[PDB]
Formats: C-alpha cells, sequence, structure tokens
C-alpha cells in the first residue's frame, strides 16, 4: 500500500523501485494582457523519475510545445506524465524494470495504473512522505538543460555523483532530501550555504560540490539551521 | 392468471411475491399464490421467522411450466419444483381454489409497478446469468457471489453477471488510455453493448434484475453490478438518446420501490452523486434526479 516512515528502509533493498513526482510538468508564468485579463505562457518542465538506491535520475525535459492546441493542461499533464513513465519501463530490458512505482501526489495514481495495465506486476504506490522533489528545479545543470530544451527530450542523470563510494543509499538519499527541503525552504540562503567557498568546486561532471566528509557535515548542520531557523520566520518562534 | 400451489407452510415464514410479501403461521393452512399475472417474470421469496438470515427465493415464469413449492425437512427450505403431469397439476390447484386456500396476487389496476421493474427481464437470460439447466427456474439467496467477486468461491453457485471492470484492458484501448478512462463511450458502446449484450434491451434487464435481487435479498455483488452499470452509461458522453430517456424511467421505479428503511445499505452515496452532479449524463436524469432530491436528500 502506501509508502511512510515505518517502511522508509525499504526504498534501499534491492527490489528495483521508482519515485515518480510530477510538480515540474506543466510550468506556468501568469501575466496580464493587453486588456487587462490575465493569460499563462507555458515554460519547459520535466518528469523526476528517481531510482532511490542507485541515485540514477531519468529526466524527461517536457517542451511548451506539447500543450499546444491542448485543453484542460493540468489533468492532461498527469496523463502524459504516466505515458511517458509508462514509455520510459518499456524501454528497460526486463532485468532492469521496476518492481514498484511510488508516485509522490496521489493524484497520479488512476492514470499511471491505467497507463501500465500491460505490467500488472509492477506495484503502484502512493507515500505520506512530503517530499521535495519540486525543488529539483532549483539545481543549477538540471534547470539548464531543461530550458535549453528545444524538443522532447530525456536526460539520464546520476543525483548523488559519487556519494555511493563513501556512504550508503540510506545516507545518500537522506542528504538529497535535506538539501532539496532547503532549497524548497530558502532557495537564497540553501545556494548561498552551498556555494559560499570559492575553494570547493562542482566538477564539470558533477551536480553538486566536492565537499569532503568533514564540510558535508558541515553543510548539513547548516541546512538543517536553515529550515529550523525558515522554520520560525514563517511561524514565529 | 396463473397458480403457484404449495403443499403445506410447515414452519413461519414472511412469504414475498414480486413486490408483496405477508406473513404465513408455523402449519398454518397455506396452499399458495393464485391470479399471478401472465406476461412478466416473477420472483417468490422467502424469509423464516426463526432464522432471517438467508433470505432467498425463485425467479419463474409461468408459461415456462407448472410450478409448485415444497418444503424439505432436511435442506430446511421451501424448495421450486415443476410438476410434469399437467392433468394431476390441474386436479389438485382446482380443490385448492375450491377450498379458498390461496392468497390472490394483489394487483391494482392502476399499478404498472412490477412491469416498470421487469420491462426488459427475460428468464431466458436470467437463467444464463444463474446457471442451473435442468430446472425452468432460477434459485438466488442473499450470499451468493458473483463472477467478478470470486476473481478478488464455488463456481456452480454463482451469479455470473457480466463483468464491468473501469481500469481493465478490456475498457482502454492501447493509445486512448486518458480518453478511454475519462469517458467510457468506447467500452459502453462497443465493448459492452455491440459486442457483449448486442442490445440495450438485454444490458437494461441485467441492471433491472441486479436491482431486483440487490433490494429482496440483500444481494451485495448484486448492487455492485447495479451501480456499475449506471455509472457506464452515466460516464459515457455518447449514448443513444433513447438509452438515456428509458435509463431515467428504469431508475425512477427503482428508487420509487426502494423501501426507504433500506437505502443506506442499498444506495452507494459516490455512484449517485457522480452520476446526478458530475457525469456527461448530470442532465439527463430528471425524472431519476427529482425523485432522488425529494426522498433521499441526505445521501446528496
Ligand atoms: C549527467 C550529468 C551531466 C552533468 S553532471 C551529471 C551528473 O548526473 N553527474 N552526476
Ligand atoms: C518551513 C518548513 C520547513 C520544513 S517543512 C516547512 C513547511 O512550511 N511545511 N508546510
Ligand atoms: C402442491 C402440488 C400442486 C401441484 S403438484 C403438487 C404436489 O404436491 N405434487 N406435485
Amino acid at each position: 500500500g502506501a509508502m511512510n516512515s515505518s517502511n522508509y528502509a525499504e526504498l534501499f533493498n534491492n527490489d528495483i523501485k521508482l519515485f515518480v513526482d510530477d510538480t515540474n510538468v506543466y510550468r506556468v508564468t501568469v501575466h496580464k494582457t493587453f486588456e487587462g485579463n490575465v493569460a499563462t505562457k507555458a515554460i519547459n518542465g520535466c518528469i523526476f523519475t528517481l531510482n532511490p538506491k542507485t541515485g540514477h535520475l531519468f529526466l524527461k525535459i517536457i517542451h511548451t510545445s506539447v500543450w499546444a492546441g491542448q485543453k484542460r493542461l493540468s489533468q492532461l499533464a498527469k496523463w502524459k506524465t504516466a505515458e511517458e513513465v509508462s514509455a520510459l519501463v518499456r524501454s528497460l530490458p526486463k532485468e532492469e524494470q521496476p518492481k514498484q512505482i511510488i508516485v509522490t501526489r496521489k493524484a497520479m495514481l488512476d492514470p499511471l495504473e491505467v497507463h501500465m495495465l500491460d505490467f500488472p506486476n509492477i506495484a503502484i504506490r502512493p507515500t505520506e512522505l512530503r517530499l521535495p522533489f519540486s525543488a529539483a528545479m532549483s539545481i543549477d545543470k538540471l534547470s539548464d538543460v531543461v530550458m535549453k530544451a528545444t524538443e522532447p527530450q530525456m536526460v539520464l542523470f546520476n543525483i548523488y555523483d559519487d556519494w555511493l563510494d563513501r556512504i550508503s543509499s540510506y545516507t545518500a538519499f537522506s542528504r538529497l532530501t535535506l538539501l532539496l527541503r532547503a532549497l524548497k525552504t530558502n532557495e537564497e540562503s540553501a545556494k548561498m550555504i552551498l556555494l559560499s567557498d570559492p575553494t570547493i568546486t562542482i566538477k564539470s561532471y558533477h551536480l553538486w560540490p566536492s565537499f569532503t566528509d568533514e564540510q558535508w557535515i558541515t553543510i548539513e548542520s547548516q541546512m538543517r539551521d536553515l529550515i529550523l531557523t525558515e522554520y520560525g520566520r514563517k511561524y514565529n518562534v | 392468471m396463473n397458480t403457484v400451489p404449495f403443499t403445506s407452510a410447515p414452519i413461519e415464514v414472511t412469504i414475498g411475491i414480486d413486490q408483496y410479501s405477508f406473513n404465513v403461521k408455523e402449519n398454518q393452512p397455506f396452499h399458495g399464490i393464485k391470479d399471478i399475472p401472465i406476461g412478466h417474470v416473477h420472483v417468490i421469496h422467502f424469509q423464516h421467522a426463526d432464522n432471517s438470515s438467508m433470505r432467498y427465493g425463485y425467479w419463474f415464469d409461468c408459461r415456462m411450466g407448472n410450478f409448485y413449492i415444497q418444503y424439505d425437512p432436511k435442506d430446511g427450505l421451501y424448495k421450486m419444483m415443476e410438476e410434469r403431469d399437467g392433468a394431476k397439476f390441474e386436479n389438485i390447484v382446482h380443490n385448492f381454489k375450491e377450498r379458498q386456500m390461496m392468497v390472490s396476487y394483489p394487483k391494482i389496476d392502476e399499478d404498472d409497478t412490477w412491469y416498470n421493474l421487469t420491462e426488459f427481464v427475460q428468464m431466458d437470460k436470467i437463467r444464463k446469468i444463474v446457471r442451473k439447466d435442468e430446472n425452468q427456474f432460477s434459485y438466488v439467496d442473499s450470499s451468493m457471489t458473483t463472477v467478478q467477486e470470486n476473481e478478488l468461491s464455488d463456481p456452480a453457485h454463482s451469479l455470473n453477471y457480466t463483468v464491468i471492470n473501469f481500469k481493465s484492458r478490456e475498457a482502454i484501448r492501447p493509445g486512448h488510455e486518458m480518453e478511454d478512462f475519462l469517458d467510457k463511450s468506447y467500452y459502453l458502446n462497443t465493448v459492452m453493448l455491440q459486442g457483449i449484450f448486442k442490445n440495450s434491451s438485454n444490458y437494461f434487464g441485467e441492471l433491472q434484475f441486479a436491482f431486483l435481487n440487490a433490494m429482496f435479498f440483500g444481494n451485495y455483488g448484486s448492487s455492485l453490478q447495479w451501480h456499475a452499470m449506471i455509472e457506464l452509461i452515466c460516464s459515457s458522453a455518447t449514448v443513444p438518446k433513447h438509452m438515456l430517456d428509458k435509463l431515467d424511467e428504469i431508475l425512477y421505479y427503482q428508487i420509487k420501490t426502494l423501501p426507504e428503511q433500506y437505502s443506506d445499505i442499498l444506495l452507494n452515496e459516490r455512484v449517485w452523486n457522480i452520476c446526478l452532479y458530475s457525469s456527461f449524463q448530470k442532465n439527463s436524469l430528471h425524472n431519476t434526479e427529482k425523485i432522488m432530491e425529494n426522498k433521499y436528500p441526505e445521501l446528496l
């Protein structure tokens, strides 16, 4: 059934599974028209499909042309997400296909279930966790490839860089969700934290900076401070 | 007019005949039901006084044979049987009509209720849902499960209603996933009407039979089938106009006949609010919406 804190280590067992987050698929700016009405302009979006054990990120870029001439775009976006996830699964060798797909929003359950009827042995599951994957577009190398795309495109990212050389998947996922929770709560502060020291760089082949083990503990502490702090400024405590 | 004779009434029982019902006391001199209208299917049903558990009954059509009821003390129920000796049947029954030991089917002349509940219900189709081919009549009770309930356990004692499943490959065309899930017209018109039922009369017959089994026996799987068949139409954008008009009449008379005190277990709040207020056909069921809003406004 639903994924929660009781069954949290199941994410790091050896059954292949993917998270699917659809919150950045349909993105718009809202603006005034010359007549003083309001209109939307779509911008490129992305499906965030993540293996939490390996860090492999299947980033399907959603080009604004897919919305041309379509109605009820927020509803379409869920079905388009499910269509692309289904297409991804079918593209994978049988031994790489997931046993479970966990959707971050319950509104994806029926669209994904219908698209995966062909795969009755793949479990489609909700979660009670409030995962911060919407903040993926706060990662510089991911936002850049999405905004530059001129056509539909899949890029395969590893969102853990080489952390798994030094830490376990459980710890890597915890670091990722802490970084993303911070970027979501106060993007500027979070980004200041991550790039303050100009002697810690992001390699050309890495998304996040090359922190030593010790520096990661400092960084992680600063992010928890930030998230507690903005848990103050927001609520006054 | 036809007659269903009883050998005797050895145990106290409430007996239903269609929408009517009456109490018979233990060992009371009761020998059956006369003046049954020819031209309609009928159902004769039972609830014992001691054990209200298990409502049970028999669907029959007097044009198909001479049927009588005899209590079986081993199996503990009133059983329907067919009398093949027409002369014996004639000789035995006339005596009970002479001794006035039968209740009269009590139809009011103005009253089209039973016709309106069974308009599309045929015995031949009942006998395919309820498989027991050695009898011309069909037994149903409160506990019998449906073929679809058995897929989610005795297949001989099953109600073989047509399986409807909105998240199934039958219902959903490859490449039309969103279209077919959000608008069920394909599944209704091509898969079900053209493919399985052949025409809307057979669809309505099964829908009406499911409702009647739900109402008379409290058969939960029948209630599920009745609501699924309603929802499949209401969730289709493209439905022949004559079908929508007939469905409104069908549901109107079902809702009119439903006992007021059984509405909480026989009416699915989600299905009715969706069908009446959200679906493609939300504006197409005027008679049904009006009686639902005046009789069961709490559900809505
Ligand atoms: C695939 C790609 C491109 C630039 S950084 C990167 C990555 O995922 N590093 N772990
Ligand atoms: C400010 C903050 C930090 C962690 S969760 C959270 C919040 O606003 N949740 N609704
Ligand atoms: C009560 C009754 C009426 C018609 S036949 C029958 C019987 O006892 N044996 N057939």
